[PDB]
Parts: C-alpha cells; structure tokens; sequence
C-alpha cells in the first residue's frame, strides 16, 4: 500500500464527520488519530 | 457525498474506534471513503467477509 | 451455537458468540456455522 | 450484557504492548462500540 496522506486526511475527515468532535476529548482524538497512521503502516 | 450511491468496488483497509471503519474506493471514482462497518455490511455483506476472511 | 452478538477488529475480526460469552475469530466460527455467520453480517 | 463479560471479551482479543492511555482510550472505545 502506498496511499497518498491528502486521501488519508479526507478519511480522517469523514471519520469526524461520522462521529462528531463532540465524540471524544481532544485526548482521546489525538491517540486515535495517531493509532490511524499508524494504521496504513 | 461519502456514500454517493455508487457500486462498491474494494475493500481497501480497515480501522477500528468505538465504529469499525472500512477505507474502500467505488466504481470509476479513485477516491477513499471511510465507510462504517455495519453501513457496508448491510450493503455489501459478502464483499466484506471476503476482505476480513482473506 | 445460537447467537452471534457483535464484533470487534483488533488483528483479526472477532465474533462474540454464545452457545458465558465468547470471542472468537471470525473465519473459525464461520467454516463451521457460515449461515449464522453471513447472516450477521447482513 | 454485563461490564465484567465485556472485560473478559476485551482481555481475550487482547491475549490473541500498549501505553497505558492507548490501553484506557481504546478499551473505552471497546466498549461504547457495544
């Protein structure tokens, strides 16, 4: 797999939309997030 | 739109939060969406053990 | 086995299932109760 | 469905390293997904 991050961005994006900021702490957003890069990897 | 009324084409990746989320494109449309498991799963729900079986 | 409950993905897709409740990769519980199996998922 | 069953699902799927609050975010996220 060698996607583009612009594409992963626009699927973070959708994630948030999905759930709503309002979901989570900015915390919790943050360890996910970086468990989404990961992720691809 | 995200799910733009389009056929599926892959199942791509996979993430899982509080909702498992599949990264897959659709037909003639070389973008990534991020779909909700049980979304896709009531859809397409053979396509899906496929991608989580193989 | 009578109920397949929910599912979570952590390496594989796990089922949590009940014949206490279990979990269980999914590709195991289906070869041996695919319709069960296929009709969770829809 | 009760709190210690879903803590005997999460500690199996776990069994099949982590921070600590990788371990609290994600296990919290286990469970709202129930």
């Amino acid at each position: 797999a060698k996607i583009r991050m612009s594409q992963k961005l626009a699927c973070w994006q959708q994630i948030l939309t999905t759930l709503g900021t309002s979901s989570m702490s900015e915390q919790e957003w943050n360890t996910f997030f970086r468990g989404f890069l990961e992720s691809w990897q | 739109g995200l799910d733009r009324g389009l056929e599926l084409d892959k199942v791509l990746h996979c993430y899982q939060m509080k909702e498992l989320f599949l990264f897959v494109t659709w037909k003639g449309c070389s973008s990534i969406d991020a779909v909700p498991m049980k979304y896709i799963r009531e859809a397409y729900p053979l396509q899906v053990i496929e991608f989580f079986q193989s």
